[PDB]
Protein backbone atom coordinates (compact mmCIF):
# COMPACT_ATOMS: atom_id res chain seq x y z
CA UNK A 1 0.00 0.00 0.00
CA UNK A 2 1.16 3.50 0.03
CA UNK A 3 3.45 5.31 3.02
CA UNK A 4 2.12 4.69 6.60
CA UNK A 5 3.22 7.05 9.45
CA UNK A 6 1.88 5.84 12.38
CA UNK A 7 1.57 8.83 14.36
CA UNK A 8 -1.33 8.30 15.92
CA UNK A 9 -2.79 5.40 17.90
CA UNK A 10 -4.96 2.64 16.28
CA UNK A 11 -8.37 4.05 17.67
CA UNK A 12 -10.43 1.64 15.49
CA UNK A 13 -10.40 -1.69 17.06
CA UNK A 14 -13.75 -3.26 17.99
CA UNK A 15 -14.09 -1.76 21.16
CA UNK A 16 -12.97 2.03 22.40
CA UNK A 17 -12.62 0.31 25.82
CA UNK A 18 -13.30 0.75 29.26
CA UNK A 19 -14.07 3.59 31.20
CA UNK A 20 -13.71 3.11 35.12
CA UNK A 21 -15.29 5.98 37.07
CA UNK A 22 -14.41 5.48 41.09
CA UNK A 23 -16.63 8.24 42.80
CA UNK A 24 -15.69 8.28 46.66
CA UNK A 25 -18.47 10.22 48.47
CA UNK A 26 -19.00 8.99 51.41
CA UNK A 27 -15.54 7.86 53.59
CA UNK A 28 -15.41 6.06 56.93
CA UNK A 29 -16.19 8.09 60.21
CA UNK A 30 -12.83 7.59 61.62
CA UNK A 31 -10.82 8.49 58.91
CA UNK A 32 -12.32 11.96 59.37
CA UNK A 33 -12.51 12.89 55.53
CA UNK A 34 -15.55 15.32 54.63
CA UNK A 35 -17.96 13.84 52.14
CA UNK A 36 -17.56 15.25 48.51
CA UNK A 37 -20.45 16.91 47.41
CA UNK A 38 -21.03 17.68 44.00
CA UNK A 39 -18.58 14.43 43.15
CA UNK A 40 -21.77 12.92 41.92
CA UNK A 41 -22.48 15.58 39.49
CA UNK A 42 -19.08 14.84 37.90
CA UNK A 43 -19.57 11.19 37.75
CA UNK A 44 -22.86 11.35 35.87
CA UNK A 45 -21.11 13.60 33.78
CA UNK A 46 -18.21 11.67 32.98
CA UNK A 47 -20.74 8.86 32.58
CA UNK A 48 -22.32 10.63 29.74
CA UNK A 49 -19.25 12.67 28.26
CA UNK A 50 -17.71 9.33 27.87
CA UNK A 51 -20.81 6.93 26.75
CA UNK A 52 -20.99 9.26 23.44
CA UNK A 53 -17.34 8.42 22.98
CA UNK A 54 -18.28 5.06 22.89
CA UNK A 55 -16.55 3.38 25.93
CA UNK A 56 -17.96 1.01 28.03
CA UNK A 57 -18.07 2.89 31.64
CA UNK A 58 -17.88 1.06 34.92
CA UNK A 59 -19.12 3.66 37.73
CA UNK A 60 -18.38 2.07 41.02
CA UNK A 61 -19.20 4.61 44.50
CA UNK A 62 -17.38 4.89 48.04
CA UNK A 63 -14.89 2.19 47.22
CA UNK A 64 -12.57 1.27 50.21
CA UNK A 65 -8.86 0.74 49.62
CA UNK A 66 -8.85 -2.96 49.45
CA UNK A 67 -11.50 -2.83 46.89
CA UNK A 68 -9.98 0.06 44.78
CA UNK A 69 -7.06 -2.53 44.35
CA UNK A 70 -9.03 -5.65 43.75
CA UNK A 71 -11.14 -3.75 41.55
CA UNK A 72 -7.86 -2.41 39.20
CA UNK A 73 -6.13 -5.87 39.58
CA UNK A 74 -9.57 -7.50 38.20
CA UNK A 75 -9.83 -5.11 35.44
CA UNK A 76 -5.66 -5.69 34.17
CA UNK A 77 -6.44 -9.46 34.30
CA UNK A 78 -9.47 -8.71 31.49
CA UNK A 79 -8.84 -9.30 28.10
CA UNK A 80 -8.41 -6.27 26.16
CA UNK A 81 -7.34 -7.84 23.35
CA UNK A 82 -10.19 -6.30 20.97
CA UNK A 83 -10.03 -2.83 22.64
CA UNK A 84 -8.23 0.41 21.72
CA UNK A 85 -7.60 1.48 24.63
CA UNK A 86 -8.40 2.09 28.63
CA UNK A 87 -9.57 4.92 31.20
CA UNK A 88 -9.43 5.11 34.66
CA UNK A 89 -11.47 8.39 36.60
CA UNK A 90 -10.91 8.60 39.73
CA UNK A 91 -12.61 10.94 41.99
CA UNK A 92 -11.96 11.41 45.50
CA UNK A 93 -9.81 12.86 48.49
CA UNK A 94 -6.00 12.76 47.71
CA UNK A 95 -2.40 13.85 48.54
CA UNK A 96 0.45 14.32 46.36
CA UNK A 97 0.69 10.42 44.97
CA UNK A 98 -2.43 9.40 46.56
CA UNK A 99 -5.60 8.93 46.19
CA UNK A 100 -8.02 8.16 48.70
CA UNK A 101 -10.22 5.08 49.25
CA UNK A 102 -13.17 5.08 52.08
CA UNK A 103 -10.95 3.60 54.33
CA UNK A 104 -7.47 4.63 53.83
CA UNK A 105 -5.41 5.99 51.12
CA UNK A 106 -4.12 3.96 48.12
CA UNK A 107 -1.09 4.25 46.25
CA UNK A 108 -1.75 5.67 42.64
CA UNK A 109 1.56 3.87 41.55
CA UNK A 110 -0.03 0.77 43.28
CA UNK A 111 -3.09 1.13 41.00
CA UNK A 112 -1.03 2.36 37.45
CA UNK A 113 1.44 -0.77 37.96
CA UNK A 114 -1.81 -3.10 37.40
CA UNK A 115 -1.46 -1.59 33.73
CA UNK A 116 2.38 -1.61 32.90
CA UNK A 117 3.41 -2.55 29.70
CA UNK A 118 4.46 -6.27 31.01
CA UNK A 119 1.94 -6.65 33.48
CA UNK A 120 -1.03 -6.68 31.10
CA UNK A 121 -0.03 -7.62 27.51
CA UNK A 122 -3.41 -7.09 26.05
CA UNK A 123 -3.29 -3.17 26.56
CA UNK A 124 0.64 -2.66 25.18
CA UNK A 125 1.03 -0.28 22.76
CA UNK A 126 -2.62 0.87 23.58
CA UNK A 127 -3.01 4.78 25.75
CA UNK A 128 -3.38 4.02 29.59
CA UNK A 129 -5.31 6.91 30.56
CA UNK A 130 -6.13 8.07 34.00
CA UNK A 131 -7.68 10.92 35.22
CA UNK A 132 -7.50 12.17 38.87
CA UNK A 133 -9.78 14.64 40.45
CA UNK A 134 -8.18 15.09 43.93
CA UNK A 135 -5.56 17.28 45.87
CA UNK A 136 -2.34 16.28 45.46
CA UNK A 137 -1.02 18.69 48.70
CA UNK A 138 -2.03 21.85 50.60
CA UNK A 139 -0.66 24.27 48.62
CA UNK A 140 -2.87 27.34 47.06
CA UNK A 141 -2.84 29.67 43.79
CA UNK A 142 -2.93 33.36 44.95
CA UNK A 143 -3.05 33.69 41.31
CA UNK A 144 -2.20 37.38 39.31
CA UNK A 145 -4.19 39.86 37.53
CA UNK A 146 -4.50 40.14 33.86
CA UNK B 1 12.61 -4.82 19.93
CA UNK B 2 11.07 -3.84 23.26
CA UNK B 3 9.16 -0.77 24.92
CA UNK B 4 9.27 0.83 28.65
CA UNK B 5 6.94 -0.93 30.48
CA UNK B 6 6.03 2.60 31.95
CA UNK B 7 5.13 3.64 27.89
CA UNK B 8 1.67 5.00 26.67
CA UNK B 9 0.49 6.37 30.22
CA UNK B 10 -1.36 9.44 30.07
CA UNK B 11 -2.02 11.19 33.82
CA UNK B 12 -4.48 13.65 33.50
CA UNK B 13 -4.28 15.72 36.78
CA UNK B 14 -6.76 18.44 37.96
CA UNK B 15 -4.18 20.39 39.97
CA UNK B 16 -0.58 21.09 39.68
CA UNK B 17 1.76 19.04 42.05
CA UNK B 18 1.25 19.94 45.66
CA UNK B 19 -1.61 22.08 45.71
CA UNK B 20 -5.20 21.73 46.42
CA UNK B 21 -7.73 20.79 43.83
CA UNK B 22 -11.31 22.74 43.94
CA UNK B 23 -14.94 21.28 43.47
CA UNK B 24 -17.99 23.13 43.93
CA UNK B 25 -20.46 21.53 45.82
CA UNK B 26 -23.45 22.01 43.26
CA UNK B 27 -21.57 22.11 39.79
CA UNK B 28 -19.13 19.47 40.92
CA UNK B 29 -14.78 19.72 40.43
CA UNK B 30 -13.52 22.99 38.56
CA UNK B 31 -11.82 20.29 36.76
CA UNK B 32 -13.92 17.21 35.72
CA UNK B 33 -16.82 20.22 34.38
CA UNK B 34 -14.18 21.73 31.99
CA UNK B 35 -12.67 18.19 31.05
CA UNK B 36 -16.43 16.81 30.08
CA UNK B 37 -17.20 19.95 28.25
CA UNK B 38 -14.19 20.16 26.37
CA UNK B 39 -14.26 16.66 25.04
CA UNK B 40 -18.46 17.14 24.58
CA UNK B 41 -17.16 19.90 22.20
CA UNK B 42 -13.86 18.68 20.21
CA UNK B 43 -13.20 14.87 20.78
CA UNK B 44 -14.34 14.59 17.38
CA UNK B 45 -12.43 17.14 16.01
CA UNK B 46 -8.79 17.72 18.35
CA UNK B 47 -6.24 15.22 19.60
CA UNK B 48 -6.37 14.51 23.01
CA UNK B 49 -3.08 16.72 24.26
CA UNK B 50 -4.87 19.71 22.51
CA UNK B 51 -8.33 19.05 24.48
CA UNK B 52 -6.67 18.62 27.61
CA UNK B 53 -5.18 22.36 26.89
CA UNK B 54 -8.07 23.73 25.94
CA UNK B 55 -8.98 22.02 29.59
CA UNK B 56 -6.16 23.64 31.63
CA UNK B 57 -7.07 27.31 29.87
CA UNK B 58 -10.82 26.74 30.59
CA UNK B 59 -9.84 25.91 34.27
CA UNK B 60 -7.61 28.64 34.70
CA UNK B 61 -9.40 31.63 33.52
CA UNK B 62 -12.97 30.24 34.55
CA UNK B 63 -12.71 29.80 37.88
CA UNK B 64 -11.59 31.20 41.31
CA UNK B 65 -12.63 30.42 44.61
CA UNK B 66 -14.84 32.36 47.23
CA UNK B 67 -14.39 31.74 50.81
CA UNK B 68 -15.09 33.77 54.25
CA UNK B 69 -12.31 32.31 55.00
CA UNK B 70 -9.23 34.69 53.68
CA UNK B 71 -7.08 31.92 53.63
CA UNK B 72 -8.84 30.11 50.81
CA UNK B 73 -10.36 33.06 49.25
CA UNK B 74 -10.00 34.35 45.43
CA UNK B 75 -7.81 30.80 44.60
CA UNK B 76 -6.96 29.98 41.17
CA UNK B 77 -5.98 26.39 40.12
CA UNK B 78 -4.10 24.68 36.69
CA UNK B 79 -4.75 21.06 35.52
CA UNK B 80 -1.63 19.66 35.20
CA UNK B 81 -0.89 17.19 32.25
CA UNK B 82 1.48 14.58 32.55
CA UNK B 83 2.36 12.71 29.38
CA UNK B 84 4.59 9.13 28.35
CA UNK B 85 2.38 8.66 25.13
CA UNK B 86 3.99 7.85 22.34
CA UNK B 87 1.67 8.86 19.48
CA UNK B 88 -1.34 11.29 19.18
CA UNK B 89 -4.51 10.20 19.97
CA UNK B 90 -7.88 10.87 18.70
CA UNK B 91 -11.19 9.21 19.61
CA UNK B 92 -12.46 9.29 16.30
CA UNK B 93 -11.20 7.79 13.31
CA UNK C 1 -9.22 38.58 35.62
CA UNK C 2 -6.55 36.51 37.16
CA UNK C 3 -4.47 33.20 35.95
CA UNK C 4 -2.78 30.73 38.23
CA UNK C 5 0.60 31.97 38.82
CA UNK C 6 1.74 28.41 38.06
CA UNK C 7 -0.22 28.23 34.76
CA UNK C 8 1.91 28.76 31.30
CA UNK C 9 4.62 26.34 32.27
CA UNK C 10 5.84 22.76 30.88
CA UNK C 11 7.87 20.53 32.18
CA UNK C 12 9.80 18.62 29.71
CA UNK C 13 11.71 15.86 31.95
CA UNK C 14 13.95 13.19 30.18
CA UNK C 15 12.37 10.41 31.91
CA UNK C 16 9.45 9.35 33.99
CA UNK C 17 9.25 10.28 38.14
CA UNK C 18 11.17 8.37 39.67
CA UNK C 19 13.81 6.69 37.31
CA UNK C 20 16.96 6.95 36.52
CA UNK C 21 17.65 8.85 33.00
CA UNK C 22 20.15 7.36 30.87
CA UNK C 23 23.17 9.41 29.08
CA UNK C 24 25.44 7.83 26.10
CA UNK C 25 28.89 8.81 27.12
CA UNK C 26 29.88 10.02 22.91
CA UNK C 27 26.53 10.21 22.06
CA UNK C 28 25.18 12.29 24.90
CA UNK C 29 21.86 11.72 26.72
CA UNK C 30 19.02 9.39 24.89
CA UNK C 31 16.32 12.54 25.68
CA UNK C 32 18.64 15.13 24.64
CA UNK C 33 19.75 13.61 21.69
CA UNK C 34 16.07 12.55 20.72
CA UNK C 35 14.42 16.25 21.17
CA UNK C 36 17.21 17.81 19.04
CA UNK C 37 16.19 15.68 16.53
CA UNK C 38 12.39 15.90 16.76
CA UNK C 39 12.98 19.79 17.04
CA UNK C 40 15.63 20.05 13.57
CA UNK C 41 12.99 18.17 11.60
CA UNK C 42 9.64 19.12 12.67
CA UNK C 43 9.24 22.60 14.89
CA UNK C 44 8.75 24.01 11.80
CA UNK C 45 6.00 21.93 11.54
CA UNK C 46 4.15 20.54 14.69
CA UNK C 47 2.91 21.98 17.46
CA UNK C 48 5.37 21.45 20.42
CA UNK C 49 3.23 19.13 22.51
CA UNK C 50 3.20 16.81 19.15
CA UNK C 51 6.68 17.18 18.59
CA UNK C 52 7.33 15.88 22.35
CA UNK C 53 5.30 13.15 21.92
CA UNK C 54 7.46 11.97 18.61
CA UNK C 55 10.77 12.51 21.20
CA UNK C 56 8.74 10.07 23.44
CA UNK C 57 8.16 7.77 21.01
CA UNK C 58 12.18 7.74 19.80
CA UNK C 59 13.77 7.12 22.98
CA UNK C 60 11.13 4.97 24.02
CA UNK C 61 12.10 2.36 20.58
CA UNK C 62 15.71 3.48 19.65
CA UNK C 63 17.34 3.38 22.99
CA UNK C 64 17.73 0.22 25.54
CA UNK C 65 21.08 -0.22 27.57
CA UNK C 66 23.89 -2.52 27.15
CA UNK C 67 25.68 -3.00 30.53
CA UNK C 68 28.39 -5.69 32.03
CA UNK C 69 26.34 -5.25 35.70
CA UNK C 70 23.26 -7.28 34.91
CA UNK C 71 21.51 -4.61 37.31
CA UNK C 72 21.70 -1.53 34.58
CA UNK C 73 21.97 -3.97 31.36
CA UNK C 74 18.73 -4.02 28.84
CA UNK C 75 17.12 -1.31 30.33
CA UNK C 76 14.50 1.06 29.00
CA UNK C 77 13.25 4.79 29.02
CA UNK C 78 10.42 7.11 28.53
CA UNK C 79 9.82 10.68 28.85
CA UNK C 80 7.61 12.56 30.64
CA UNK C 81 5.65 15.40 29.37
CA UNK C 82 4.20 18.10 31.97
CA UNK C 83 2.22 20.74 30.87
CA UNK C 84 0.23 23.98 32.19
CA UNK C 85 0.43 25.58 29.49
CA UNK C 86 -3.04 27.18 28.41
CA UNK C 87 -2.56 27.07 24.52
CA UNK C 88 -0.81 25.60 21.73
CA UNK C 89 3.17 26.32 20.98
CA UNK C 90 4.10 26.58 17.51
CA UNK C 91 7.91 27.96 17.39
CA UNK C 92 7.03 29.50 13.95
CA UNK C 93 4.21 32.43 12.76
CA UNK D 1 -11.09 42.10 12.00
CA UNK D 2 -12.33 38.82 11.23
CA UNK D 3 -13.27 36.29 13.91
CA UNK D 4 -10.23 36.19 17.25
CA UNK D 5 -9.86 32.63 18.84
CA UNK D 6 -6.34 32.61 20.70
CA UNK D 7 -5.98 28.84 20.32
CA UNK D 8 -2.26 29.47 20.34
CA UNK D 9 0.92 31.89 21.90
CA UNK D 10 1.65 34.29 20.19
CA UNK D 11 5.07 33.73 19.24
CA UNK D 12 5.93 36.66 16.76
CA UNK D 13 6.86 39.06 19.20
CA UNK D 14 10.58 41.01 18.34
CA UNK D 15 12.23 38.12 20.08
CA UNK D 16 11.65 34.15 20.33
CA UNK D 17 13.19 34.71 23.99
CA UNK D 18 15.72 33.12 26.33
CA UNK D 19 17.26 30.06 26.15
CA UNK D 20 19.32 29.20 29.04
CA UNK D 21 21.50 26.27 28.98
CA UNK D 22 23.18 24.81 32.57
CA UNK D 23 25.48 22.37 31.90
CA UNK D 24 27.39 20.68 34.78
CA UNK D 25 29.73 17.90 33.97
CA UNK D 26 32.32 18.17 36.58
CA UNK D 27 31.23 17.96 40.09
CA UNK D 28 32.65 19.13 43.49
CA UNK D 29 34.74 15.99 44.71
CA UNK D 30 33.65 16.15 48.23
CA UNK D 31 29.96 15.67 46.41
CA UNK D 32 30.82 12.23 45.56
CA UNK D 33 29.20 13.03 41.83
CA UNK D 34 30.85 11.22 38.95
CA UNK D 35 31.48 13.58 36.09
CA UNK D 36 28.73 13.56 33.05
CA UNK D 37 30.87 12.40 29.95
CA UNK D 38 29.11 13.26 27.05
CA UNK D 39 27.30 16.04 28.46
CA UNK D 40 29.14 18.88 26.20
CA UNK D 41 27.95 16.86 23.33
CA UNK D 42 24.35 17.84 24.34
CA UNK D 43 24.82 21.54 25.90
CA UNK D 44 26.46 22.68 21.84
CA UNK D 45 23.64 19.92 20.35
CA UNK D 46 20.89 22.01 22.33
CA UNK D 47 23.00 25.60 21.59
CA UNK D 48 22.57 24.87 17.74
CA UNK D 49 18.70 23.33 17.69
CA UNK D 50 17.54 26.58 19.63
CA UNK D 51 20.27 29.27 17.85
CA UNK D 52 18.18 27.65 14.39
CA UNK D 53 14.98 28.52 16.17
CA UNK D 54 15.95 31.90 16.92
CA UNK D 55 16.70 31.98 20.63
CA UNK D 56 19.28 33.99 22.32
CA UNK D 57 21.33 31.36 23.74
CA UNK D 58 23.62 31.28 26.75
CA UNK D 59 25.43 28.32 28.22
CA UNK D 60 27.01 27.95 31.79
CA UNK D 61 28.80 25.56 32.95
CA UNK D 62 30.01 23.83 36.17
CA UNK D 63 27.65 25.95 38.45
CA UNK D 64 27.33 25.53 42.16
CA UNK D 65 23.78 25.74 43.83
CA UNK D 66 24.31 29.25 45.03
CA UNK D 67 24.89 30.16 40.95
CA UNK D 68 22.16 28.04 39.48
CA UNK D 69 19.53 29.94 41.96
CA UNK D 70 21.86 33.67 41.59
CA UNK D 71 21.16 33.07 37.44
CA UNK D 72 17.60 32.16 37.42
CA UNK D 73 16.69 35.20 39.97
CA UNK D 74 19.00 37.69 37.69
CA UNK D 75 17.18 36.50 34.69
CA UNK D 76 13.66 36.14 35.82
CA UNK D 77 14.26 39.80 36.96
CA UNK D 78 15.41 40.77 33.19
CA UNK D 79 12.43 42.41 31.18
CA UNK D 80 11.08 39.86 28.88
CA UNK D 81 8.46 42.48 27.33
CA UNK D 82 9.99 41.98 23.74
CA UNK D 83 10.85 38.34 24.38
CA UNK D 84 7.82 35.67 23.23
CA UNK D 85 8.68 33.02 25.55
CA UNK D 86 11.43 31.71 28.15
CA UNK D 87 13.59 28.53 27.82
CA UNK D 88 15.65 26.90 30.64
CA UNK D 89 17.83 23.52 30.00
CA UNK D 90 19.21 21.90 32.58
CA UNK D 91 21.57 18.69 32.16
CA UNK D 92 23.04 17.34 35.43
CA UNK D 93 22.75 14.54 38.02
CA UNK D 94 19.68 14.96 40.21
CA UNK D 95 16.94 13.27 42.01
CA UNK D 96 12.65 13.70 42.24
CA UNK D 97 12.36 17.41 42.30
CA UNK D 98 16.15 18.52 42.27
CA UNK D 99 18.98 19.49 39.94
CA UNK D 100 22.57 19.37 41.54
CA UNK D 101 24.22 22.15 40.92
CA UNK D 102 28.47 21.23 41.57
CA UNK D 103 27.94 21.81 44.90
CA UNK D 104 24.90 20.14 46.30
CA UNK D 105 21.14 20.01 45.01
CA UNK D 106 18.69 22.78 44.08
CA UNK D 107 14.94 21.97 44.74
CA UNK D 108 13.39 22.88 41.43
CA UNK D 109 10.60 24.27 42.25
CA UNK D 110 12.88 27.11 43.85
CA UNK D 111 14.21 27.41 40.33
CA UNK D 112 10.99 27.95 38.36
CA UNK D 113 9.57 30.00 41.37
CA UNK D 114 11.21 32.91 40.09
CA UNK D 115 9.38 32.95 36.80
CA UNK D 116 6.16 32.49 38.70
CA UNK D 117 3.05 34.51 36.76
CA UNK D 118 3.28 37.00 39.46
CA UNK D 119 6.84 37.26 40.32
CA UNK D 120 7.89 37.82 36.46
CA UNK D 121 4.96 40.17 34.90
CA UNK D 122 7.15 40.74 31.72
CA UNK D 123 6.60 36.79 30.83
CA UNK D 124 2.83 36.29 32.08
CA UNK D 125 0.82 34.56 30.13
CA UNK D 126 3.79 33.67 27.85
CA UNK D 127 5.28 30.34 27.91
CA UNK D 128 8.00 29.36 30.06
CA UNK D 129 9.60 25.90 29.52
CA UNK D 130 12.38 23.75 31.11
CA UNK D 131 13.78 20.90 30.00
CA UNK D 132 15.08 18.40 32.57
CA UNK D 133 17.75 16.01 31.56
CA UNK D 134 18.66 14.64 35.01
CA UNK D 135 17.51 11.19 36.85
CA UNK D 136 14.22 11.60 39.19
CA UNK D 137 15.04 8.47 40.82
CA UNK D 138 16.93 5.28 41.02
CA UNK D 139 14.41 3.03 39.12
CA UNK D 140 15.15 1.17 36.09
CA UNK D 141 12.21 0.70 33.38
CA UNK D 142 13.24 -3.38 32.41
CA UNK D 143 10.84 -3.02 29.22
CA UNK D 144 8.56 -5.38 27.44
CA UNK D 145 9.02 -6.97 24.13
CA UNK D 146 6.98 -6.01 21.08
Amino acid sequence: SGISLDNSYKMDYPEMGLCIIINNKNFHKSTGMTSRSGTDVDAANLRETFRNLKYEVRNKNDLTREEIVELMRDVSKEDHSKRSSFVCVLLSHGEEGIIFGTNGPVDLKKITNFFRGDRCRSLTGKPKLFIIQACRGTELDCGIET
Amino acid sequence: HKIPVEADFLYAYSTAPGYYSWRNSKDGSWFIQSLCAMLKQYADKLEFMHILTRVNRKVATEFESFSFDATFHAKKQIPCIVSMLTKELYFYH
